[PDB]
């Protein structure tokens, strides 16, 4: 039998890539540009790209179980840029953390000083970064090989996700202090809800794909609902940045 | 509006020069410019285009390679370097201006020019009459020809007229064959269709004596005329 | 293709580029509305501070760019006109204390202003001025006489809490609004620092409206 | 009364003009926006040749 | 003697009345029954321009139909070249608040007004290849609504202060002065003759004004609230006015009395321009809803909308040739519908 999992991420898939495609388009060709939206942009890209990977990535894996796959050089192009897009989403996250804080704590310094091309020249280089990372990865899947994934994974994780918590810690403390609004509260159950969902999303397939490539083994259960959380991840995304 | 360009003189073959063109009374920055030469009995013919803010320096075929145009705005100036020069390259040389909108005239103002001398696929116009005689108060009549059609798919038609009296610089009468320039008398008429084209002089008067040219403006290479005399 | 409409298109480029580097230079600055009673304290803020028609005025502090917009001057209906100052960030106001005369239209005029469908959201500034001339007054004559409901003691701090409260309440939707208010003196220049803390409290609010958190 | 007599004239003055009856207003309007029918292009469509947009 | 000239006047209107409905034989809808209707009219938009930071409050068409001058709120007046998109020329205004734009019919002026209370012209074809301030006109008392060329040295100026001017520019003098309202003037519209205008101002009442005379020669009040726009039927025997109250009104000048009046019961919005077609036969009327309206001034039924833009419509004209018809608005664009 095929995992119910399976059939939940294709039935969650189309809906995330159909949504994400329209905020793509919405924020393309009918707003104005501000720095924000190239961030949103990016993350919406990297977004659909994920998605139709890990889409196309479960029919395969119905194909192999049920019908067939004998391609060979399709597949591995899918399965990078799989990766490719979960780094990339990553990455973003916590670069549009850490510039809603900024902007909150130096207004000043970002409405009259800040360079226009930065979003643009900061989303270049992560995405470089995520090329580069995805490469030297791929290259190496034997002790060496887990050496380097590990160190790579692990200094990642430890350089972004305390970054993005600092960032979402202090600018709730400083919207708190001073903010004479009543009605603020919807904007820091926002912000909680933004923390807790990246936490719940960027620890397990991260951390889960380290461990298989050192063991191989483990993941009773859990290797699957931890696919199916990365998932809801992208989908959920364009409601939380924008909408919202 | 005026201007004014210094630099000429007697080079040996194989040197080198370089000129200027000083432009005051209008807004420089707005305007793109020309570089024309005059051999000594001969007719005009285009050198080097320069465009506003610096995006378009055309050459000449004839020049291509050892010539440079360049343009200095805060300081209002045009500049032409001239290397290698030949026997082939004595003549005056004149500084032109041209804004370039929907309804301007370019090639409205010209220059005063500035003499040098060295010691020892393109559309073609034809001005055959090169000499006509003419009475005062009767009405002339000169011609011109071109190689292809210059009518365009937008409805224009790219033919000018410039007027050179003895001992002056040229002067704009008609721009696009058929509308009248700034200043000029209400007797100067002009019309014809593509690849043939007739300028008209009513009540024919003292001070337009000199040579008559013609010029094309549909493509890179600009072409001028023979250029067509009136005397008494 | 272009014969020589080349040159037009260049010229319509260079055209754009310099709108687009006049326009990041005029979303830089932010705008001031100042409003107030006729030979009140209008053109007083702004002599303190280092500063027919509009009567434009400009100024620098701290690196930030100020305009104000005194419109006093024209006589007509504002319901025409007023929506020109639907992006301004401010909306500062001035009342006298002293006169005693000028102060019910300008209670009209406050609430006017206030609940104007425009200004739904736009940090309203308030100015109470000519301090001194006020606590002479009323101690020379009771407040009571514009103020037939008064019943507070005829002392300088009960008065002007009553007249502050009474300005404050005409704000209706107190959930968008951000009242500030503030004693304008004769002297000890701090009113544009007043300004400043208000527009930099609307640049965070903006910020945030651009990030989208709200 | 500056402006009482003023405004009593004005409209004395508007009283006594010549006015003629609507159905040669309603005639002649319908008259106009009829003759001049063919000559409006939003009101036709004309082919994408000439149309110049 | 402020009773008896109370009761004098109201006595006169009376009159006025009663000689108005004694012409009353007849309506227009009841004539205009046979005509066949103009269906259903779909336009699309050909081109879109845009450059302008701040929303749009006016614009112009040449007398030639192929170039157009804009202004905007963020101190702008830029000059469109409508068939290819390209722009001549952007006039840096002194004043940023501008509320009303006008090109001469030459072609070699261009006017502008606004809060300032003052009326500049500029010259576009100056030899110098840079357009320059020729004229400023600082005789009003409150902010200029709307202007008008009638020739290169004559122009007639709507303020708000109840009283319209007629200015020799060269001179820079009121050559003379028009009063009688009681509101603030808002629209104006010049005869295709080039002898009378109108204007409504803001009091529900449209007056006819004799450009050489000088005096008030008929007003019409059947609205209800303020009048914000006005524009001449093309023969120049009758005219459209659009109030706050949301609905559109025909006046005849020779009947003296309202015709016909366009409403829904879906519009609770009012209306910000109008304006005819070369024949006259469709009325386009810029609505505060984000759209504008197309109606038929003979049946009074909608015959067409358009929905092209998402902030209020400030804005509309249509070409002396009739080819297309320009709308601005507050989001920055204009839309050439065709
Ligand atoms: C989104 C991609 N992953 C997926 O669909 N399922 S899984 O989480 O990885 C999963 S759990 C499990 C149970 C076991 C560990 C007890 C087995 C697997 C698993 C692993 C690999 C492949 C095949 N594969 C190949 C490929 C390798 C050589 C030859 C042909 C194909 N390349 C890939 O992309 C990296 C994958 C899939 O991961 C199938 C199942």
């Amino acid at each position: 039998q095929i995992p119910i999992v399976h059939w939940v991420i294709m039935s969650i898939s189309p809906v995330g890539f159909v949504e994400n495609g329209i905020l793509l388009w919405f924020l393309c060709f009918r707003m104005r540009r501000n720095p924000f939206t190239v961030y949103i942009t990016h993350l919406s890209i990297a977004d659909i790209s994920l998605l139709f990977c890990i889409f196309i990535l479960s029919i395969d894996y119905a194909l192999d179980y049920e019908l067939s796959s004998g391609h060979y050089y399709t597949i591995v192009t899918l399965s990078v840029t799989f990766l490719f897009g979960y780094n990339t989403g990553l990455y973003l996250l916590t670069a549009i953390s850490v510039e809603r804080c900024l902007s909150v704590l130096y207004p000043i310094w970002y409405r009259c000083h800040r360079p226009k091309y930065q979003s643009a020249l900061v989303c270049a280089l992560l995405w470089a970064l995520s090329c580069l990372v995805t490469t030297m990865e791929y290259v190496m899947c034997r002790n060496d090989c887990r050496a380097v994934i590990i160190f790579i994974a692990i200094l990642s994780f430890l350089v972004f996700t305390p970054l993005m918590l600092v960032s979402s810690t202090i600018l709730v403390v400083k919207i708190r202090k001073n903010t004479w609004a009543s009605h603020s509260s919807k904007l820091y159950i926002v912000i909680m809800v933004t923390i807790i969902i990246f936490l719940i999303f960027a620890m397990p397939m991260r951390l889960l794909y380290l461990l298989y490539y050192e063991y191989w083994s483990t993941f009773g259960n859990l290797h699957h609902i931890s696919l199916l959380f990365s998932t809801i991840n992208s989908s959920a995304n364009p409601f939380i940045y924008f909408f919202v | 509006v005026q201007l004014v360009e210094s630099g000429g003189g007697l080079v040996q073959p194989g040197g080198s020069r370089k000129l200027s063109c000083s432009a005051s009374g209008f807004a420089f920055s707005s305007f793109g410019m020309h570089w024309v030469r005059q051999a000594p009995e001969k007719g005009l013919e285009w050198v080097a285009y320069i465009s506003s803010g610096s995006g378009t320096i055309y050459y000449a075929d004839t020049v291509k390679g050892r010539f440079t145009i360049s343009r200095d705005d805060p300081k209002n100036t045009l500049f032409l370097q001239m290397t290698s020069l030949r026997s082939e390259d004595t003549a005056m040389y004149y500084c032109v201006r041209s804004i370039y909108y929907y309804g301007s005239s370019p090639f409205d103002f010209w220059g005063q020019g500035t003499t040098l001398t060295v010691s020892s696929s393109d559309i073609v116009m034809t001005q055959a009459t090169s000499s006509v005689p003419v009475t005062p108060g009767e009405s002339v009549s000169i011609s011109c020809r071109s190689s292809k059609s210059l009518l365009h798919s937008n409805g224009n038609t790219y033919l000018y007229w410039f007027l050179q009296r003895p001992g002056q610089s040229p002067q704009l009468l008609i721009y696009r064959m058929s509308n009248l320039a700034s200043g000029v008398p209400d007797r100067f008429s002009g019309s014809g269709s593509g690849t043939a084209f007739t300028l008209t002089i009513s009540r024919l008067e003292a001070e337009d004596v000199g040579v008559y040219y013609c010029m094309q403006h549909l493509e890179y290479p600009l072409t001028f005329g023979a250029g067509t005399k009136l005397e008494l | 293709l272009s014969a020589e409409d080349k040159a037009a298109v260049e010229r319509s480029k260079m055209i754009d580029r310099n709108l687009r580097e006049d326009g990041e230079k005029a979303a830089r600055e932010v705008k001031l509305l100042l409003l107030g009673a006729d030979n009140s304290g209008k053109s007083t803020i702004v002599k303190q501070m280092k500063i027919t028609g509009i009567v434009e005025t400009h100024f620098t502090f701290k690196d930030l760019h100020f305009k104000m917009f005194d419109v006093g001057g024209q006589r007509s209906e504002r319901k025409k006109w007023i929506h020109c100052f639907e992006d301004v960030a401010a909306i500062i106001f001035c009342v006298d204390l002293s006169d005693y005369n000028r102060m019910h239209e300008s209670m009209k005029l406050f609430d006017s202003i206030c609940n104007n469908k425009w200004f739904t959201d736009t940090s309203i500034i308030l100015f109470l001025n000519k301090k001194d001339l006020f606590e002479e007054k009323i101690k020379k004559s009771p407040l009571t006489i514009c103020y037939q409901e008064y019943a507070g003691s005829n002392t300088y701090e009960e008065a002007a809490a009553y007249i502050q409260c009474q300005f404050e309440d005409l704000n209706k939707r107190k959930d968008t609004k951000e009242i500030y208010t503030h004693f304008t003196c004769a002297t000890d220049t701090k009113n544009a620092q007043f300004i400043f803390d208000a527009v930099t409290d609307v640049i965070i609010k903006n910020n945030l409206k651009d990030c989208g958190l709200f | 009364i500056a402006q009482a007599r003023k405004l009593v004239e004005q409209l004395k003055m508007e009283a006594n003009i010549d006015r003629i009856k609507v159905s040669k207003a309603a005639a002649d309007l319908m008259a106009y926006c009829e003759a001049h029918a063919k000559e409006d292009p939003l009101l036709t469509p004309v082919p994408a040749s000439e149309n110049p947009f | 003697e402020l009773d008896q000239l109370r009761q004098e006047a109201e006595q006169l209107k009376n009159q006025i009345r009663d000689a108005r409905k004694a012409c009353a034989d007849a309506t227009l809808s009841q004539i205009t029954n046979n005509i066949d209707p103009v269906g259903r009219i779909q336009m699309r938009t050909r081109r879109t321009l845009r450059g302008h930071l701040a929303k749009i409050y006016a614009m112009h068409w040449g007398t030639d139909s192929r170039l157009l001058v804009s202004a905007s709120q963020d101190g702008k007046l830029i000059i469109w070249d409508s068939y290819t998109t390209n722009k001549v020329h952007a006039i840096p205004l002194r004043s940023s608040w501008v509320m009303t734009c006008a090109y001469a019919p030459s072609g070699n002026y261009v006017a502008c007004g606004g809060l300032d209370n003052i009326c500049s012209i500029y010259n576009l074809k100056t030899r110098e290849g840079n357009v320059r301030v020729s004229r400023e006109l600082a005789g009003h008392t409150g902010y200029l609504s709307c202007c008008r060329f009638l020739d290169d040295n004559q122009i007639v100026t709507s303020s708000g202060d109840t009283t319209c001017a007629l200015w020799d520019i060269e001179t820079g003098q009121q050559t003379t002065t028009f009063t009688g309202h009681t509101g603030d003037v808002m629209s104006l519209s010049l005869a295709p003759d080039t002898r009378l205008f109108v204007s409504g101002a803001c009091d529900a009442s449209a007056k006819l004004w004799d450009v050489r005379e000088g005096m008030c020669r008929q007003t019409f009040t059947g609205h209800e609230s303020d009048i914000n726009a006005i524009c001449f039927f093309p023969n120049g025997n009758a005219f459209a006015t659009g109030s706050d109250d949301a609905t559109c009104r025909l006046f005849d000048l020779r009947a003296d009395q309202e015709l016909m009046t366009y409403s829904h019961d879906n519009i609770i919005c009012g209306i910000t321009s109008v304006s005819f077609s070369k024949s006259g036969r469709l009325l386009l009327a810029g609505y505060d809803d984000f759209n504008c309206n197309v109606w038929d001034a003979l049946k009074a039924d909608r015959a067409g909308v358009l929905a092209g833009h998402d902030n209020r419509v400030s804005c509309l004209g249509v070409t002396d040739d009739g080819m297309a018809v320009a709308t601005g608005s507050w989001d920055s664009f204009l839309k050439i519908w065709n």
